[PDB]
């Protein structure tokens, strides 16, 4: 579901609501991190810094949430 | 033809999504007793499909113990078969142990008893289970203290006494034994190996061969080649390490059996043995190792309906 996908996400962003490039890099292996850099859009919500991906617009969007 | 299952049993959520089968809770409406349902669709299965979903029934029916999810009832109708298990409603270990939160030596030693007890009994009737991972252990119920259940037998084999032979190329890469990948006659030591890798996990919460490069893996795996670094093994009884050492023994001759190990002090004085420290650093590994299975599963799906 979008659900543990999101919470998956947000595990590998040290429970951040955003992730950064270089985190789905050392967690990922590198076609799947490359595949989720390129498809995340940036995050503006709170917290955000320069860098800052969506994991959780990217996993709503995928599965239609 | 049959329609038993049609008509007797209602069919509800995906509980596991499987290769080519679903596990779906299902309700016997009689009775009004819920079962989980494993269906494969049979219209277009090759021969060797069929001969290995035949093997799979067999095995399932053939087992019976505590620790090992069991078969309900098995259903042939025209382009479907059902195995209908007991449900069990506890979810995988590894989510429980994050759940719960506190996670000590004593608590992996009893989860690996049991699944040592599993494993034992699949070898007492001649069968390896080629597949213990994360995903296969399960828990009976969400009561705290629930069973640990060896589940799927997709890929277990039926083996004659103590004959080692080829019986292919199967099993998860991260568990795959050292002489499963010299392409060596193998048996009974290879679910040994793997329960070596699982308690490896129970312990420090991430595993102990690792390697984006899959051939690279498949040599530090043939070399033996894990540690046990500091700081989180420092405080890892010596009893632990000795009985992963003797589960991750390249020799599959020498390795630990699953009768031997359970004698083995760490799980048979586990009172006196293992410790009782919570061990947060595996509940946080945990917790990642378990994030990257999942993401795995879903960005490798999602990527490959991109290639399309």
């Amino acid at each position: 579901t979008a659900e543990q996908v999101i919470a998956s996400f947000r595990i590998l962003a040290s429970d951040k609501p955003y992730i950064l490039a270089e985190e789905l890099r050392r967690e990922l292996p590198p076609d799947q991190a490359q595949y989720c850099i390129k498809r995340m859009p940036a995050y503006s919500g709170p917290g955000s810094v320069p860098g800052a991906l969506d994991y959780a617009a990217f996993s709503s969007a995928l599965y239609g949430e | 033809t049959c329609t038993r299952f049609t008509e007797e049993y209602q069919l509800f959520e995906e509980l596991g999504k499987g290769a080519f089968s679903v596990v779906r809770r299902c309700v016997k409406v009689l009775a009004g007793q819920e079962y989980a349902a494993k269906i494969i669709n049979t219209k277009k299965l090759s021969a060797r499909d069929h001969q290995k979903l035949e093997r799979e029934a067999r095995i399932c029916r053939l087992l019976k113990h505590p620790n090992i999810v069991r078969l309900h009832d098995s259903i042939s109708e025209e382009g479907h078969h059902y195995l209908i298990f007991d449900l069990v409603t506890g979810g995988e270990l590894f989510e429980d142990i994050v759940a719960r939160e506190y996670y000590s030596e004593a608590d992996a030693s009893h989860c690996i008893q049991q699944i040592l007890e599993a494993v034992l009994h699949c070898h007492q009737m001649g069968v390896v289970h080629r597949d213990l991972k994360p995903e296969n252990l399960l828990l009976a119920s969400k009561l705290k203290g629930a069973a640990v259940k060896l589940a799927d037998f997709g890929l277990a084999i039926e083996v004659e006494g103590e004959q080692q032979a080829w019986f292919g190329f199967a099993g998860t890469p991260g568990y795959l034994s050292p002489e499963v990948l010299r392409k060596d006659p193998y048996g009974k030591p290879v679910d040994l190996w793997a329960c070596g890798v699982i308690l490896y996990i129970l312990l420090v919460g991430y595993p102990p061969f690792w390697d984006e490069d899959q051939h690279r893996l498949y040599q530090q795996i043939k070399a033996g080649a894990y540690d046990f670094p500091s700081p989180e093994w420092d405080t890892v009884t010596p009893e632990a390490k000795d009985l992963i050492n003797k589960m991750l023994t390249i020799n599959p001759s020498k390795r630990i059996t699953a009768a031997e190990a359970l004698k083995h002090p760490w799980i048979s004085h586990r009172s006196t043995v293992a410790s009782c420290m919570h061990r947060q650093e595996t509940v946080d590994c945990l917790k990642k190792f378990n994030a990257r299975r999942k993401l795995k599963g879903a960005i490798l799906a999602a990527m490959l309906a991109t290639r399309n």
